């Protein structure tokens, strides 16, 4: 994520970058499936309306979680303060041969 | 084939024996110095030819460099080595 | 051509996937294989079967080839037939050339063939046959092995004792008889 | 570039699949001889 | 890979294919690749119970691994050498399973009784076929049968994979490679599959199929493979250097006689020279070794004749050099054999009753002896074959010392050329090469029985045909070379090398 | 005499080079209006 | 064979694919310089 | 007869130098029998490249294969000195 946190009053939203490269360093070409969610101590609440499918060119990808969808995920912005967000990406090569699942939490 | 002989004579027009000088030689397009003759002039004192120049073989050695430790000012210090033709080309 | 394939699955789960194949000829991409119980083999191959000019020399050459492993003069004792493949329980009356299978004269070695090759050689009962194949035709684990009548399996009808008297089967009785002695004591020309 | 290969395991145990490839004009090549476990038809369980 | 030591019995099962697919051109060459082997195997001293079976459709047991003559290489070679191709031409079949089936009996002990320490015996099968086998089954099962007999690969921590080395030589043109490999032993970092081309330059082949674990100590032993450096051919050879004020640099050579000692001429050093002014270079590595002390021969004296008119006296020109550090024998660092020792005895393959005199007769007979001396040409250890004038021409050769520098006004020639000297060089019976200053201290070796025995030490010469960094052109007929006979200084070498565990003959 | 150094910094590929000195009325060399003065030398890898 | 390519019999396949290797132990008893010893190991990279 | 010409020398010299290595190819190739699989894999590949280049008499391929075959040789020579 661009920031190691998230500002509740940030219009832009939570910007996340998906970087994928082969073990030998070379860049990766494929398609990634990224989703979000909120954590509360030990409980996690997935956000189905945040599921994105962005292409991965030059071994890089760009995904954004609009504040609109985030707030709509619950039912008092000042309340979400203290909680945490977690990103779950899933890249698949254009050959459909290999598949990797990453995750940033906290 | 044709194989000719190249003789070089030089002398310093000074009062003292000139110190360490250099012999820059340029072969006639299609001629290479005899390897054996180079070893002879190399092993000799007051003369030096870097190992780099040695193992080049007839092929790539159109330019030669014979380092001299000194050159007399009284008489002429002359040396000579054999050269062979391996390329044959008019003019 | 190689059978294609299509795979379906969710992005969150790879385990729960289903894959189908497709081929312009074969059933549903699934290759050709002969299987009994839990013992299957790569039946992806050809079959085996107007008496041109089989001579004494034509046999000595094809019976001394690389793959040539076993050569017997057997007698078919029992003939069973299933819906997925037939078979022939033949007893060896002599071992012209012992192979990787340690078998004494008298024992029975099972032979197996596809159901489509029932028109190849109608192996009748109590008849003799000269046969030889490759070691790649063995099936199972020792000592319980099983022969396979494949493309490289030579199946020939061996006339009976009182049949060589016929003035039409003589040309074959002399060739088979000479081929026998030319193998037991002599051997291949290579 | 992906290259499909349909195969059917016949005997259980650690079997061996091997593929090789060389380029034309260029004198380069590389073969891979990896091994995969071939397990029969069963499911894990822990009866008490 | 193939242990090599008398500390245990071994077996070499030589199976050869003689069917039509081989041909006379490769079957004859197939024998050469077994004859030369036995020689290079016996040269190490080991005494294997050879087995020889030529096969086609029905094998033919020439030699059994149970006979009493199965250990005499000279006889086994005779049999193999006499083995005529067409021994069985009728049955051109290639029943390999049958051949190996017979080999099984060779090791198949008689029933319910395992012979004395059977398991400690090594088993090596050297099948030479073209893989193309028609009659029989798959010889693989036989390898699996023998796999159990020798109790191999049937235990957890005791695999016993060291007692089975199956080698296969792909003789004949068209050969089924796929088949061969299956038969050959599959061991890591080892070679067991040899093909036709491998034949040429045999030495390279023998290399792989031999590891001198316990023969790392055997002297006068040399590898000849083309991929071998100069010191792979002359392990004993050593380059000594003497640095000193106004002395520039004195170049001499020597031979490794023991783990701590190096033999060289005694005229290369002097009482003045210190122990840190002398550096010994063993093999290849430009890593000089500090010496401990130079042991000059008590009878050595270059000025013993200050009165008679002999400016230089080379009598007893030998001196040992005890290195400050102990040497570990390697393929490029091995000792040379010294006269009148246990080593030379077994090296020449002679009975334990071999006396010191019997060796002097075999090594230095009264005649023209084939010898050699190692010399460096442009940093290259090249071999120079010469002849020793020990026969009647000994006098005609030694009398040529009247041409030596400072040797004109000499009362008697038996005064400068003492019996402690051997003579070489000249033009008879052959044009023998000459030794240069750098070669001084070089060993005079007599190549016999694939081994190398030193019988002399380069002392001096009459003419310096080796001008300076060159040698040739116009060599005089009186150009003779003199070397210190190691038999004439036995009591001395027998004194200093007493704790080197060489095994000199008390006789 | 003028020098013309040809450098070759290829990994392991000695180059077969063809060097020519173009003609010029201002200078007098072996190369003329109708004659080309061209050599064909070879340069070892990673050298001049 | 004559084609401008490599035959199947000339392609040695890579088989050694370990997940964790070089499980070795080395002691630094080499001549120290500035309290820093230096050992040079010659490892064999896998396939 | 007199002498060679432009492409007449360099193209022949490279051929001879490439042949010298090809002669002792079996020597080095068989020397990897005790060495690792790497050397055995590199020499069997660099082997053909030198042969195919020789018959083609192509200056480029011959040189390209000369150092290709020369490198592996040197790597084998050093691989043996750690073994004595
Ligand atoms: C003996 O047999 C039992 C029964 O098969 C085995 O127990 C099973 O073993 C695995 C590993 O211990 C258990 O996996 C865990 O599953 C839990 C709980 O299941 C969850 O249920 C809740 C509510 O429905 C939801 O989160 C999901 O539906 C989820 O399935 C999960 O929280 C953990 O992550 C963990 O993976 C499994 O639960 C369990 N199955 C049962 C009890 O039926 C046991 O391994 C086996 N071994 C022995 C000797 O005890
Ligand atoms: C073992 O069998 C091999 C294979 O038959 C034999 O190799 C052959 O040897 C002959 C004689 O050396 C070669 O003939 C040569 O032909 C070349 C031209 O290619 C020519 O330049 C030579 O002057 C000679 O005439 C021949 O190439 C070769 N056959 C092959 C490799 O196919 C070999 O002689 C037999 N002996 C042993 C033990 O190697
Ligand atoms: C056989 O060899 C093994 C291994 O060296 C040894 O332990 C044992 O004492 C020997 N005796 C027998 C016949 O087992
Ligand atoms: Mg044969």
């Amino acid at each position: 994520p661009t920031e190691k946190f998230y500002y509740i009053y940030n219009e832009k939203g939570l910007e996340v970058t998906i970087t994928a490269r082969f073990l030998y360093g070379k860049k990766v070409e494929g398609t990634a499936f990224v989703i979000f969610g909120i954590q509360d101590g030990e409980q996690r609440i997935s956000l189905p309306e945040s599921l994105k499918r962005i292409p991965i060119e030059d071994g890089s990808g760009e995904v954004v979680l609009s504040r609109k969808v985030l707030l709509d995920g619950v039912q008092r912005a000042e309340d979400l303060v203290g909680k945490s967000l977690y990103v779950s990406a899933t890249v698949i090569l254009h050959s459909g041969s290999d598949m990797v699942q990453a995750e940033r939490s906290g | 084939k044709n194989t000719m002989i190249l003789e070089i004579c030089t002398r310093y027009r000074g009062d003292q024996d000139a110190t360490m000088s250099i012999l820059d030689i340029s072969m006639m397009t299609g001629f290479a110095p005899d390897t054996d003759d180079l070893k002879q002039l190399a092993n000799g004192v007051d003369r030096y030819i870097s190992k780099y120049e040695l193992d080049k073989a007839f092929s790539d050695r159109n330019t030669l460099i014979i380092y001299l430790d000194k050159v007399s000012h009284s008489e002429d210090d002359c040396l000579a080595f054999k050269v062979h033709q391996y390329f044959n080309v008019e003019l | 051509i190689q059978p294609g394939a299509v795979k379906v699955y969710a992005y969150y789960n790879l385990e729960e996937s289903c894959t189908r194949f497709y081929h312009p000829e074969k059933e549903d991409g699934k290759l050709n294989k002969l299987c009994r119980d839990e013992l299957c083999r790569c039946a992806e191959e050809n079959c085996f079967i107007s008496d041109d000019k089989v001579t004494l020399e034509e046999r000595l050459d094809k019976a001394c080839e690389p793959g040539v492993d076993y050569v017997y003069k057997t007698r078919l004792v029992k003939v069973q037939l299933s819906n997925d493949f037939d078979e022939y329980i033949m007893a060896i009356e002599q071992t012209i050339k012992s192979g990787s299978d340690e078998v004494q004269v008298g024992q029975q070695r099972t032979f197996i063939s596809p159901i489509k090759c029932r028109e190849a050689l109608k192996l009748e009962e109590k008849k003799h046959y000269l046969m030889w194949g490759l070691s790649s035709d063995f099936w199972g684990e020792k000592p319980n092995l099983s022969y396979i009548i494949g493309k490289d399996t030579w199946v020939e009808h061996w006339p009976e004792e009182d049949e060589c008297q016929d003035e039409e089967n003589q040309k074959q009785c002399q060739d088979l008889g000479a081929f026998t002695e030319s193998m037991v004591v002599f051997g291949c020309p290579n | 570039l992906s290259v499909p290969y349909v195969i059917v395991p016949l005997k259980t145990g650690l079997q061996e699949v091997e593929v090789k490839a060389a380029v034309y004009h260029h004198f380069i090549s590389d073969g891979v001889r990896k091994s995969l476990k071939v397990v029969p038809e069963g499911i894990r369980m822990n009866k008490t | 890979k193939i242990v090599l030591d008398p500390s245990g019995s071994m077996n070499i099962y030589l199976v050869l294919d003689g069917s039509d697919s081989i041909g006379a051109s490769n079957f004859t060459g197939a024998k050469k690749c077994l004859v030369n082997l036995i020689e290079k195997v016996a040269s190490y001293g080991v005494k294997p119970r050879y087995g020889l079976v030529t096969y086609a459709t029905y094998p033919k047991i020439w030699v059994k691994v149970s006979e009493a003559d199965s250990s005499n290489a000279d006889w086994v070679t005779k049999q193999l050498n006499e083995i005529n191709y067409e021994d069985h031409k009728l049955k051109s079949g290639t029943n390999t399973k049958k051949a190996l089936q017979a080999v099984y009996s060779m090791m198949s002990w008689p029933d319910d009784v395992p012979p004395e320490g059977w398991n400690r015996t090594r088993h090596v099968i050297i099948l030479m076929t073209d893989g193309l086998h028609n009659m029989g089954g798959d010889p693989i099962t036989v390898i699996d049968e023998i796999r159990d007999l020798l109790y191999i690969g049937k235990d957890r921590k005791n695999p016993r994979e060291d007692y089975l080395d199956v080698y296969v030589f792909g003789v004949g043109p068209l050969v089924n490679q796929v088949n061969i490999n299956a038969l050959a032993s599959k061991k890591d970092n080892e070679q067991h599959v040899f093909k036709v081309k491998d034949m040429e330059n045999l030495e390279d082949v023998f290399y792989q199929m031999i590891d001198e674990s316990q023969s790392l100590s055997l002297c006068g032993m040399v590898w000849e493979h083309r991929k071998g450096t100069d010191y792979h051919k002359q392990p004993w050879q050593a380059k000594i250097s003497v640095i000193r004020p106004s002395k520039g640099h004195e170049s001499c050579m020597g031979a490794v006689v023991s783990e701590y000692f190096v033999l060289t001429a005694a005229h290369c050093f002097t009482v003045d020279d210190k122990e840190h002014s002398i550096k010994v270079s063993v093999g290849g590595e430009k890593r000089d070794l500090e010496i401990e002390v130079v042991l000059f021969h008590p009878n050595y004296n270059i000025n013993g004749k200050k009165e008679a008119g002999i400016p230089e006296f080379y009598d007893y020109d030998v001196a040992l050099i005890k290195l400050k550090n102990k040497l570990k024998y390697g393929q490029t660092i091995r000792p040379i054999c010294l006269p009148c020792t246990e080593g030379t005895t077994r090296a020449l393959r002679l009975p334990p009753t071999t006396t010191c005199q019997q060796q002097k007769e075999e090594l230095l007979p009264a005649q023209d002896i084939k010898a050699l001396f190692v010399s460096e040409e442009e940093k290259k250890l090249t071999r120079k074959e010469v002849y020793i004038k020990n026969g009647d021409k000994k006098g005609s050769c030694e009398r040529d010392a009247q041409y030596a520098p400072g040797y004109d006004k000499v009362k008697d020639i038996s005064e400068v050329v003492t019996p402690r000297f051997l003579c070489t060089g000249g033009v008879s019976p052959y044009a023998d090469p000459n030794t240069c200053r750098g070669d001084s201290g070089g060993p005079l070796i007599v190549h016999k029985r694939s081994r190398f025995i030193q019988v002399g030490v380069i002392s001096w010469g009459v003419v310096d045909v080796c001008k300076n960094q060159k040698r040739q052109k116009q060599v005089p007929a009186h150009a003779r070379d003199f070397h210190i006979n190691l038999f004439q200084v036995l009591p001395w070498l027998k004194e200093k090398l007493q704790d080197e565990d060489l095994g000199f003959l008390a006789a | 005499e003028i020098r013309a150094v040809l450098y070759n910094y290829r990994q392991n590929q000695e180059l077969k080079v063809r060097v020519e000195l173009l003609h010029n009325p201002a200078f007098c060399s072996l190369a003329t209006t109708k004659r080309r003065h061209q050599q064909t030398v070879t340069i070892p890898p990673k050298s001049s | 064979l004559d084609e401008d390519i490599i035959a199947e019999e000339n392609i040695v396949s890579r088989s050694e694919f370990p997940e964790s290797w070089l499980w070795n132990v080395e002691d630094l008893k080499e001549p120290p310089k500035n309290g820093i010893s230096t050992k040079l190991m010659n490892i064999f990279l896998k396939d | 007869t007199s002498l060679p010409t432009s492409n007449e020398y360099q193209n022949e010299k490279l051929a001879n130098e490439l042949k010298s290595l090809l002669d002792e190819l079996n020597v080095n190739e068989l020397a990897t029998g005790s060495l690792n699989t790497y050397y055995k894999r590199t020499i069997k590949i660099s082997g053909q490249k030198a042969m195919y280049a020789l018959k083609s008499k192509d200056f480029k391929k011959m040189s390209e294969a000369k150092y290709q075959l020369q490198k592996i040789y040197n790597e084998i020579d050093e691989a043996l000195k750690s073994k004595y």
